[PDB]
């Protein structure tokens, strides 16, 4: 299973915090497997559906 | 410790006293920074 | 995911991160932040700037952000975490060794949990337990209570 | 006050139903005791801010 | 030029060489490298005398290569290029 490095998460500023636009206390749950997130979504598939 | 020997031998043989082609205290720190997933490239 | 499944693609842990960085644009987000700092200044401009830091720092570099996520973890030359026994029959071994072994164990654990096939939640627990090992193998004392 | 409240929440930290219910609770009855209670000073913003109502600086 | 016999090391003089070069550091290197060349010429007796011109001036009893080099440099028998 993939894993990250702490400096890029506990960077304060967390370097993933900005490259992804997501603030910590939310990725806190993501990488430590305490919640789920979504890659993308289909606008055209959903429009006609 | 690998240079003083080369030096003793050079002198006793009468050949040009050598020179470290690339600094030598650097290698353990190079390893352990590479081991930490930080690419390092001695340039030239 | 049961109903409405194939319309969105959810993931957990760094895996999701991986995905959202694979199918990811840089110069697009970069110009987004640029037009923000030049059009939507306000007070939250500080965030636009502090964030484009890493983006325009990840532009002409031969290192995609993938380097954060680890699919291939190195180990240190044994001698640098030395182990030697004194005269008499007693060892003297580094302290880092422990953490390494833990990673090893957890890896194999998960690497056979795949064959166990337990629902995704035991899998999440074991993945958490294996990345808790790297959380401190690089810098122990960084999240909550250390090892 | 905060220490007393932490030892209180230690109840749900270890009194989940009967006690703990993890494979550690036969020798170390407190793995999650002092991994939840010694981590809740870090997972605190909610706890600390909603404490600031009852004992404000 | 109105001085007396420069004694030992002080011969060849210094202000004479410092005009045969850009500076004093460049003279350090401009002498050390030729010292290496002289030594590698002396040590190599089997290999033919090629790529090693030897000493351009007459040596002495032993006249260690550095002195031969600085003398040659006094006689304007060398060229050099910086980096």
């Amino acid at each position: 299973a993939p894993v990250t490095h702490i400096w890029y998460f506990k960077g304060v500023p967390s370097r993933l915090g900005y490259l992804l636009d997501l603030a910590p206390k939310d990725l806190e749950k993501i990488i430590y497997f305490a919640a789920y997130v979504i890659t993308s979504v289909d606008d055209e598939m959903r429009h006609n559906e | 410790t690998v240079g003083r020997v080369k030096v003793y031998e050079a002198i006793v043989k009468g050949e040009n006293i050598p020179e470290p082609g690339i600094p030598e205290s650097f290698k353990v720190l190079l390893k352990e920074l590479q081991s930490l997933c930080l690419n390092v490239e001695v340039l030239s | 995911q049961d109903r409405y499944g194939e319309y969105f693609t959810g993931a957990m842990g760094a895996e999701s991160i991986k995905k959202l960085i694979e199918n990811f644009d840089i110069d697009a987000e970069a110009e987004s932040l640029r037009e923000v700092i030049r059009s939507g200044k306000g007070q939250k401009k500080l965030r636009a700037l502090k964030r484009l830091k890493v983006v325009a720092a990840f532009q002409q570099s031969g290192n995609s952000p993938m380097g954060m996520v680890l699919d291939a973890v190195p180990v240190i030359p044994p001698e640098l975490r030395p182990m030697v026994q004194l005269d008499g029959g007693r060892f003297a071994t580094s302290d880092l060794n422990d953490l390494y072994r833990r990673v090893i164990n957890r890896n194999n654990r998960l690497k056979r949990l795949i064959d166990l096939g337990a629902p995704e939640i035991i899998v999440n627990n074991e993945k958490r337990m294996l990345q808790e090992s790297v959380d401190a193998l690089f810098d122990n004392g960084r999240r909550g209570r250390p090892v | 006050f905060v220490d007393v409240v932490t030892y209180v929440v230690t109840e749900r930290a270890v009194a989940r139903i009967g006690r703990g219910w993890l494979t550690r609770d036969d020798k170390h009855a407190w793995e999650k005791m002092r991994a939840d209670v010694v981590g809740e000073l870090e997972d605190h913003e909610q706890f600390n801010a909603a404490l600031d109502a009852l004992w404000p600086i | 030029s109105a001085y007396d016999t420069p004694l030992g090391i002080t011969n060849p003089p210094i202000d004479e060489l410092l005009s045969r070069a850009s500076s004093k550091y460049a003279l350090v290197i401009y002498a050390a490298k030729r010292a290496r060349q002289i030594n590698d010429y002396y040590n190599q007796l089997g290999d033919g005398i090629l790529e090693y011109v030897g000493p351009l001036v007459e040596p002495g009893l032993q006249e260690k290569p550095l002195s031969i080099a600085l003398r040659e440099i006094h006689g304007d028998l060398l060229e050099h290029t910086e980096g």
